[PDB]
């Protein structure tokens, strides 16, 4: 078998800008303020019009007033402008406000919306679960006394995806979302998320790429070239899958017959027997090491532990967080809450088992659904029908969620927080609608 | 001219707000905050 | 564990590997979870003789069950 090489750089988009001047002054605007991808579009369209990496930069250019290529896909023309392109999103919260104003101004330019006072359209926001009150007050500020939006409402994007795949609005289910920086498990009864019993794991997919960076740097402390973080996402989203059973795989993952098909070798760009030695199998794979070759110094020999990176959402103790995995959280939800005991299931628990949805940008790792359904049938009673639902692309289905909430008129008008209600009630106010957040107390 | 607030102290001054509210109320079980949403540690080894 | 429904015999196979890391070293024998179903039923035939039933209930010192 001839050993192949894998160059990881990602290409540059040559056409960044596309917008239309014709627009509807009464149709609302649906935007998903994702940690990884900004999504933008109208209401009448089924698919989101604009997909962006939610990042912006401040390019300093001499003799042209030092302010160019600010927001969006314009950073994707050159690697130099994409290098310092600062996504303002921290772990839980975005950080800078003028940056987010520039994101909103750029995307409002990209629907061709003309001024009419501030903005003549209602907005459709996505809000993270258990949001800090200061964030929601400053969100109220940056809509109302910044853009003059008449209609604001926001909710959990996983609940939006559940409403998208269950448009009836009164179904019972369990949604397991894995976002860029956060994963959570939320039970929905009668269309209403019982956030009181929802749980959260602080891993997401950003910490998975950070874990791969830390692993592959600790494996090779003397690597010649600096491995870029974008290339870490690139070779994470390509060679990482979830095993069916993690316990019996790691005792097989470094055998000689398994290394022929499991191991893929990546190549970084530039310009005493080894068979009995399992350190040679771990470091240099099923091929003998040529220490004089300039390729083998740059050979980024991954895939020996490609199972370890996506498994950590089931065992968060390998990631450093002392939290029970989504398997244990689903077990506690389906076997200890809503009147259900270990041994007999309530009807709500059976309906929740019969409708399980997984979504998010980190859900497109292969082997997730089979592992989820095998682990679910591990602890559930025999004969209980388990249905796990998946999307073709589970990252942008939340946008279809607020689109489906926008098509429904009477379900739109329950959740609308207006300017007048904000003015009489102050910025400390939460509409306890079912498709979103709730009060901190009773 | 709001300051460049980081993601660290926002959790702790929410926590300060929650203790201020519960000490001014008890002299009130929370429903869904950023801390009650947190997953408990696992019970199996 | 192992339970026979008709006889009533209980046999402890041993601790599962889900609890194999409670301690680094212990006298427990860690056996895997059964891959099949919990409940398994089948038909068998018992071929005995009359002498077997004769010596089954003619013991000067009993205790063949234990």
């Amino acid at each position: 078998k001839a050993v192949v090489i894998d160059d990881p750089p990602l290409r540059q988009t040559p056409e960044p800008f596309d917008e239309q001047s014709a627009y509807n002054p009464q149709s609302p605007i649906a935007i998903d303020f994702g940690s990884s991808k900004l999504r933008a579009g109208f209401v009448n369209h089924a698919t989101p019009t604009h997909i962006f990496p939610n990042a912006l930069t401040k390019f300093r250019d001499r003799k042209l007033n030092k302010n160019f290529t600010f927001v969006g896909n314009d950073t994707l023309l050159d690697q130099a402008v994409r290098s310092q392109s600062r996504s303002p999103f921290d772990g839980p919260f975005v950080t800078n406000w003028n940056l987010t104003e520039e994101i909103l101004d750029y995307t409002f330019h990209h629907l061709g919306v003309v001024p009419d006072n501030g903005i003549p359209n209602p907005i459709l926001l996505t809000e993270r679960l258990a949001t800090v009150q200061s964030q929601r007050t400053n969100w109220y500020q940056i809509l109302f006394e910044t853009y003059n939006v008449p209609g604001v409402t926001f909710g959990i994007d996983s609940l939006f995806s559940f409403y998208n795949y269950n448009p009836s609005g009164n179904k019972t289910g369990l949604v397991i979302s894995c976002g860029h920086e956060d994963t959570n498990v939320i039970p929905v009864v009668d269309g209403a998320g019982i956030l009181t019993d929802a749980k959260r794991i602080n891993w997401g997919g950003h910490q998975a790429v950070d874990y791969l960076n830390d692993l592959m740097a600790l494996k090779y402390p003397y690597f010649p070239t600096k491995m870029s973080y974008l290339q870490y996402e690139t070779m994470y989203k390509d060679y990482c899958y979830v095993s069916r059973n993690y316990d019996e795989d790691i005792e097989k993952i470094l055998t000689l017959e398994n290394l022929d098909t499991n191991d893929v070798v990546v190549e970084a760009p530039f310009t005493y027997d080894w068979r009995n030695s399992i350190l040679h199998l771990f470091l240099r794979g099923p091929r003998p090491h040529d220490s004089e070759n300039i390729h083998e110094q740059h050979q980024m020999h991954l895939n020996v532990e490609r199972i370890r990176v996506p498994e950590v959402i089931f065992q968060p103790t390998m990631g450093g967080q002392d939290q029970a995995g989504i398997c244990e959280l689903s077990e506690t939800i389906l076997l200890k809450k809503f009147g259900s005991q270990p041994g007999k299931l309530s009807q709500t628990s059976i309906d929740m088992v019969n409708n399980v949805l997984i979504t998010g940008g980190n859900a497109k790792v292969p082997g997730l659904k089979e592992r989820i359904v095998k682990e679910f049938t591990g602890f559930l009673p025999t004969g209980t029908n388990i249905t796990v639902n998946m999307s073709s692309d589970p990252s942008l289905d939340a946008w279809k969620g607020m689109a489906a909430l926008a098509r429904n008129e009477e379900q739109y008008r329950k959740t609308v927080i207006s300017k007048k209600e904000y003015e009489e009630y102050g910025p400390e106010y939460i509409k306890e609608h079912k498709l979103g957040n709730t009060k901190y107390f009773e | 001219t709001r300051r460049h607030k980081s993601a660290r102290q926002l959790i702790s001054d929410e926590n300060k707000r929650i203790n201020a509210l519960l000490t001014k109320a008890n002299k009130l079980v929370p429903k869904a905050t950023y801390f009650s949403v947190e997953a408990p540690p696992s019970i199996r080894p | 564990i192992y339970i026979e429904a008709n006889t009533g015999a209980v046999k402890r196979v041993g601790r599962s590997d889900a609890y194999a890391t409670e301690f680094d070293l212990e006298t427990e024998e860690y056996v895997p979870l059964p891959k099949g179903e919990v409940h398994k039923k089948k038909e068998i035939v018992q071929d005995v003789t009359l002498h077997d039933l004769d010596v089954a209930n003619a013991r000067p010192q009993g205790g063949q069950d234990v």
